């Protein structure tokens, strides 16, 4: 991951 | 879906929001039929209906205005290609009521005259507008098909996979030995039909029976299975004729230096090297910015005609900042210095495909873009740069390191409104 859940 | 989505609406309604027309995206649903739409057409909207005018088309979104409204007060945006919108005449043919919205009832006791007056010699939606939309809305693939797909763990090889999910022409590909895989569009250059790897001479990872099947298709005859994704389902920028019938278009030889979009980092264009020339124009490329390590393993396959490979100097001339070779320095790096160091030769301009399609994209245009680093995400994005055929797309409200160099005809970019049409979660700027 780098982008967290949004 | 279950978790919600971003809505373009707050942005839609400002006169600085420029969207790429649907026309720009050859893979987008309704792409062809779309340029038949016009910024003046009348339309039946809303168990009761009324006629409205399209004042504005931004991507898939249309600004509607009801008849007999003095002001823009009640103007509303719709997803033209999936709202409850019909062509003028729809109500009359079905026996549906045309009733004036509450705000304007008082204007007349009877409304046939007013409307007839407004509808005479007026344009509506193209001939079979929604049928055309629904046709393109379908995938060439179906659930359960096996294909050969670039191994995300070993990009120098393809791995037997299965179409497990489909949302709007984007496929999920699950590898055979695994519950891992990735999303990619139907049209993307990194998925291939069964038999592709052994045809082309690309590396393959697959079950024994399948390895035997492919080998026993090349010593003798191809045995096709009911779940094979075959050539006809795939988009190719060429045909095999060109290689076996007419004199081969093949021109890259092993050792030639060039520049290429880093398949592992789309914000980077680097010097690369042709490492193995395969059949039918495919070749293994090594991105020279990597640590000297990729020995077979991190080589990547680009077809000679790919719009992601460029002559040496391409970044230089086009004022793109190049990612230098490993051990080199951006302030210092020079192709002429690099070539004299490596004693290598650079592929000539003539070897590259140089057609600039009339794509229509321009700087500042809003669009939706798959995040290739995480392709389950489709995100709010802007055209940051248009370099002839090539686009730098930036994800609104992210840093520049998330930027992607994509071709103008990439199947990873979509008109604003795509997500809601196709029913896919849309990521907005992060907060
Ligand atoms: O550029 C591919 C793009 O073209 C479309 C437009 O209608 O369809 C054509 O291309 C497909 C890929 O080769 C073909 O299979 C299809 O028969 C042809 O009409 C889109 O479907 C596609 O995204
Ligand atoms: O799920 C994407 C995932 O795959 C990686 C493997 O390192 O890259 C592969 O898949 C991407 C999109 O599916 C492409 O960007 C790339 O060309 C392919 O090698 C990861 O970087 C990414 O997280």
């Amino acid at each position: 991951h780098r982008k967290v859940l949004r | 879906g279950a978790m919600g989505s971003y809505d373009w609406l707050p942005r839609l309604s400002k006169e600085n929001f420029n969207a790429a027309p649907v026309t720009c995206f050859p893979h987008a649903p309704g792409c062809e039929v779309w340029d038949n739409l016009g910024v003046g057409m009348k339309v039946e909207v809303e168990t009761s209906f009324w006629v409205a005018t399209i004042l504005e088309i931004k991507g898939y979104k249309a600004l509607m205005s009801y008849e007999g409204f003095d002001t823009d007060s009640h103007d509303f945006w719709v997803n033209l290609c999936n709202a409850e919108v019909h062509s003028v005449g729809w109500c009359a043919t079905r026996g549906k009521p045309l009733i004036p919205p509450r705000t304007i009832e008082h204007k007349y006791k009877d409304w046939k005259d007013f409307l007839v007056g407004r509808l005479s010699g007026a344009r509506t939606l193209p001939s079979n507008f929604y049928n055309k939309i629904n046709d393109s809305l379908q995938s060439r693939f179906r659930l359960g098909l096996n294909l050969e797909c670039v191994d995300k763990d070993r990009i120098s090889q393809v791995r037997l996979a299965t179409v497990t999910k489909i949302v709007g022409d984007r496929l999920f590909l699950r590898y055979f030995d695994s519950d891992d895989g990735f999303w990619c569009h139907e049209d993307s250059p990194i998925i291939h039909p069964v038999g592709w790897a052994t045809t082309v001479g690309h590396n393959l990872a697959a079950p024994q029976d399948y390895l035997e099947r492919m080998l026993a298709g090349r010593e003798a005859m191809i045995e096709v299975h009911e779940d094979d994704a075959t050539i006809e389902l795939f988009k190719m920028n060429f045909t095999f004729d060109e290689y076996y019938s007419d004199g081969k278009t093949n021109s890259f030889v092993e050792g030639m230096k060039l520049e290429a979009v880093d398949p592992l980092n789309l914000s980077s264009i680097c010097p690369a090297t042709v490492m193995a020339v395969l059949k039918f124009g495919y070749m293994m490329i090594r991105i020279d910015s990597y640590q000297p390590d990729a020995s077979g393993s991190d080589w990547f396959c680009y077809h000679e005609k790919s719009p992601c490979i460029f002559p040496a100097g391409f970044c230089s001339v086009n004022n793109i900042s190049v990612t230098p070779p490993n051990g080199y320095d951006s302030r210092t790096f020079t192709w002429e210095g690099y070539l004299s160091d490596t004693g290598a030769v650079a592929a000539g301009q003539h070897l590259f495909h140089d057609i600039i399609p009339d794509h229509g994209f321009e700087v500042g245009m809003s669009l939706e873009c798959a995040d290739l680093m995480d392709p389950r995400l489709v995100c709010v994005a802007t055209v940051a740069r248009v370099v002839g055929r090539l686009l730098k797309v930036h994800f609104d409200g992210w840093t520049d390191e998330y930027d992607q160099w994509l071709d103008c005809e990439s199947a990873d970019i979509y008109p604003v409104g795509w997500c809601v049409l196709v029913n896919h979660k849309l990521e907005g700027p992060p907060r």
